[PDB]
RNA sequence: UGCGAAAGCAGUUGAAGACAAGUGCUUGUCGUUCGUUAUAAAUGGCCU
């Protein structure tokens, strides 16, 4: 897991997050929590088994 | 005559009326009528007789492209 | 099914292209190497083209077209150039040489040869009998 | 009349039939009766077979040569 | 079942309700009924090709 | 211009592409300044094999134009897309649509192309290798397609649920180009 | 690797993403998915494929409009499969009437092949006597039906 | 059957009107049509004719006990359809129209005789009860 | 195309201009017009 903060937009704050798992997650930032799953690896979906490293 | 895909049939006392894919040919090689062809692939060509003549034609799993068809 | 272009001094992959569905089993380019063709077993000629400016500046390969003209597998392609002549031969289990233009293979119209050419005649008929 | 659109004029018939009852119902015209409609069956059905149909090389050959 | 309506033929006439308590004679009946005009079809068309090449 | 038949107009709004009769030639243009000025018929574009074929091979019914310029992306009725490189007039042929392609987008670095057409699926072309991804089972056929954003954070899609003739049904669609999920239907 | 059996219960905020596992798709459900109309037809004409599931398939192939085009690039060798299913089908109720589509079709396809094979005569021979017996069938039906509409 | 073969034919070359009376001839049975089909209609005019004539008399009269007309125009179909659908007159279409017409009332007319025929068969069955 | 039931009952599918191809003539086309109610076919098939 690591925080990321966007080098220009300094107000942008987000969460990667991965596992041993072939989808990735992403926390945009209380009532809810903004959660994006990155899953699609456009056409190169053979060379990439699990996003954990 | 004949070629690989045509025939044709040419008499020497009568003259005619006068009315991409190969080397252009630049360079230079070293340093009453009758046309058909109707009959072709030709293996070999010949007359058995005076009026017969004999034509000899020709007569694997490859992968499927298909067409597609609505 | 893949054509994949290697920088040598490092030894490195630059480009993969997934193109083909099966074996590719023959390459071959022009004299300056501005396109390469691949061809296999799916009986499609792949064209990959480096011919524009930024594409020669970036150093990258593009699968710019492909056609069907074989019946069945291409086994041996071949290229050939001069100030007279531009040819893209091509030959397989189908026993028939195809011919093409690499500078117009998208474009440019193609012979298909005859499979059986007899300049030796194989067979002879006798008159008599 | 009858053993003498038509459907309508048929259809009416099988009304007849079921009005007058089983039992009213005598043997001998009930026989000619019998052979007009087996009759009609058959031509209903051969009708109906003409209906739908208008819905509806050698190792060796000789030929010769045109010159 | 032909003959059960023949020979009790008065008995069910003179029944309250028929449609409920025969309603399987009825619905298996229909089914096979409502095929006739397509299955006739069918008839024709074989019966084309079944002529055309048994003369050929 | 006179006579225009089709146009449009690049992402950015700054350069328009637009064909005319004067068969036909596809002229580009830069709006706020004089630094782009190209024409040229669109019997250059066109294959010879498709001109020996029926109409509908030469009939456009979509266009695209790159930021940049470089890259003009044209349609066919036939299904069939071409990329023509504007430097050089190369011709790039991409053919999955097997029904007209009725609208094309670039990306805002060329990388990528949004096409969608009769399938109800939007394709994602990757140009670097020519791959592509899919959306499909989009809720009607796409009229129009776009990146919307300063990253392409958004795809902004129209559809038309030909199903209806009697009138013409339109649904704007706002996705999120991350995990391809309607943000705004 | 401890971690597995954890269920968030002390946690503040719990995310439910995964989608629930569909059941495995048989092969020719895959092969119209994927377009694949000739093999689709094939996958039904199997050993020991279910009755019902091999309607839903030629039913499924006619309402997607791809009756003919299942049936072009075939010949006597790939035909038969069908045409022993219609020669058993015709007989039930409900697959009678997709029986006479089907096979209404092959006859107005390949009417010239027919000729030429001897097996695919027999077939039709067979056929064409099923069929007669389920005319009678069927006129008998009717018969009963005109005799039951007597007694109310 | 010979002689009514060469009469047909005559008639068909001089546009007689008594076609049709060849055609009705008892004489003719279900091969001998089968061959003049095959053997003598060779001329797409002469086919015209016949079917003209044919679907005229039966349209005016399907219901028609004579079963030769209908044996006819049944061979005739199903031995030369590819020729017959060659025709391209107004008229034919027309004339196929109105035989079509005729035709499609009695497929509509059979579950309402099977019906019938069914409740007579039970009607005589009892009388043949009452009898025993 | 009109009417009607779903079956069907009546009725249409013309003219001009322009372009291309082949040889002024022949054919095919129309992001051209007027009037009447009035086959297809660029190897091209749906994600995780």
């Amino acid at each position: 897991c690591t925080f990321y903060t966007s080098l220009s937009n300094q107000n942008q704050q987000n969460i990667f997050t991965a596992g041993r798992r072939r989808y990735m997650h992403s926390w945009d930032l209380s009532q809810t929590a903004k959660i994006e799953k990155f899953s699609r690896l456009y056409g190169h979906e053979s060379t990439q088994r699990s996003f954990e490293n | 005559f004949w070629g690989a895909t045509w025939i044709s049939r040419i008499d020497f006392d009568v003259d005619f009326p006068i009315n991409g894919l190969t080397i252009t040919d630049e360079s230079n090689f070293m340093n009453h009528f009758f046309f058909t062809d109707k009959y072709k692939p030709l293996l070999f060509v010949d007359l058995i007789s005076s009026n017969e003549l004999a034509i000899i034609e020709r007569n694997q799993k490859a992968f499927i492209q298909p067409k597609l068809v609505f | 099914g893949s054509i994949k272009f290697w920088d040598f001094q490092f030894a490195t992959l630059n480009q993969s292209f997934k193109a083909h569905d099966a074996d590719v089993l023959c390459l071959t380019t022009d004299t300056d190497n501005n396109y390469v063709f691949s061809a296999g077993v799916d009986r499609k000629i792949f064209q990959f083209s480096q011919n524009t400016n930024k594409s020669q500046k970036n150093n990258r390969w593009v699968n710019s077209s492909n056609r069907l003209l074989h019946g069945n597998d291409i086994r041996a392609i071949c290229a050939y150039q001069s100030k007279g002549a531009d040819f893209l031969v091509s030959g397989g289990v189908e026993k028939t040489l195809v011919i093409n233009s690499l500078t117009s293979f998208s474009n440019g119209n193609y012979r298909k040869m005859p499979t059986v050419e007899p300049y030796s005649k194989n067979v002879l008929v006798n008159k008599e009998q | 009349f009858i053993t003498s659109q038509s459907t309508q004029l048929f259809q009416l018939l099988s009304l007849v039939l079921d009005s007058i009852g089983l039992f009213s119902l005598e043997g001998a015209l009930l026989e000619n009766l019998t052979l007009y409609i087996d009759k009609q069956v058959e031509i209903a059905e051969r009708n109906t077979e003409l209906w739908n149909l208008i819905d509806t090389l050698p190792t060796y050959t000789m030929e010769y040569l045109d010159i | 079942v032909k003959w059960c309506l023949i020979i009790h033929g008065g008995y069910l006439v003179s029944i309250p309700n028929l449609m409920s308590t025969l309603s399987s004679l009825h619905s298996t009946l229909k089914r096979r009924s409502d095929l006739l005009p397509r299955l006739l079809a069918l008839d024709a068309r074989l019966d084309c090709t079944i002529n055309k090449f048994k003369t050929l | 211009w006179h006579n225009v038949i089709l146009s449009n107009i690049s992402s950015n709004g700054k350069l328009l592409a637009h064909m005319c009769k004067d068969h036909k030639s596809i002229s580009v243009v830069s709006l706020f300044d004089d630094s782009v000025n190209l024409s040229f018929p669109l019997g250059s574009i066109l294959s010879s094999q498709t001109q020996s074929l029926s109409y509908n091979t030469r009939y456009v019914s979509s266009m695209a134009i790159d930021n940049m310029g470089q890259q003009l992306a044209v349609g066919f009725a036939s299904g069939v897309i071409s990329i023509v490189s504007l430097a050089d007039l190369q011709i790039r042929l991409l053919k999955w649509h097997i029904d007209s392609v009725l609208s094309l987008s670039f990306s805002h670095d060329g990388s990528y192309l949004l096409s969608g057409g009769w399938e109800k699926v939007m394709s994602l072309w990757q140009l670097e290798t020519n791959s592509q991804q899919f959306l499909p089972r989009l809720n009607g056929i796409i009229i129009d397609c776009q990146v919307l954003g300063p990253q392409g954070n958004y795809y902004s899609l129209i559809l038309q649920m030909t199903e209806n003739n009697s009138n013409s049904d339109y649904q704007f669609l706002l996705l999120n180009a991350s995990d391809l999920t309607s943000k705004l239907s | 690797m401890r971690g597995s059996e954890y269920q968030g219960d002390q946690e503040h905020i719990i995310h439910n993403d995964k989608v629930r596992s569909q059941r495995r798709m048989r092969a020719f459900e895959r092969n119209i998915n994927q377009f694949k109309w000739s093999e689709a037809l094939d996958n039904a004409f199997v050993p020991g494929m279910a009755k019902e599931l091999t309607l839903t398939v030629l039913q499924e192939l006619r309402k997607r409009g791809k009756v003919r085009v299942a049936l072009y690039g075939r010949d006597e060798s790939t035909l038969e499969p069908l045409l022993n299913w219609c020669l058993k089908g015709i007989e039930d109720v409900r697959s009678a009437s997709i029986v006479a589509d089907w096979v209404a079709v092959v006859l107005e396809l390949y009417g010239n092949t027919l000729e030429s094979s001897p097996v695919l005569q027999e077939l039709m021979i067979d056929l064409k006597t099923k069929v007669r017996h389920e005319i009678h069938k069927s006129k008998e039906a009717q018969r009963i039906e005109g005799m039951l509409q007597l007694l109310t | 059957q010979v002689e009514i073969a060469n009469i047909l034919s005559s008639h068909l070359e001089a546009n007689s009107t008594e076609i049709l009376d060849d055609l009705m001839s008892g004489s003719w049975t279900e091969p001998e049509i089968k061959k003049f089909i095959l053997t003598k209609i060779n001329t797409v005019d002469h086919l015209s004719k016949i079917f003209l004539t044919i679907s005229k008399s039966i349209t005016q009269n399907p219901w028609n006990e004579e079963n030769l007309l209908p044996l006819w125009l049944k061979w005739l179909l199903t031995l030369k359809s590819g020729e017959l659908n060659s025709i391209k007159d107004k008229h034919t279409k027309k004339n196929c129209k109105h035989l079509k017409s005729a035709l499609r009332s009695s497929e509509e007319i059979l579950p309402v005789l099977l019906g019938i025929q069914g409740r007579l068969e039970m009607l005589r069955r009892q009388a043949k009860l009452r009898e025993d």
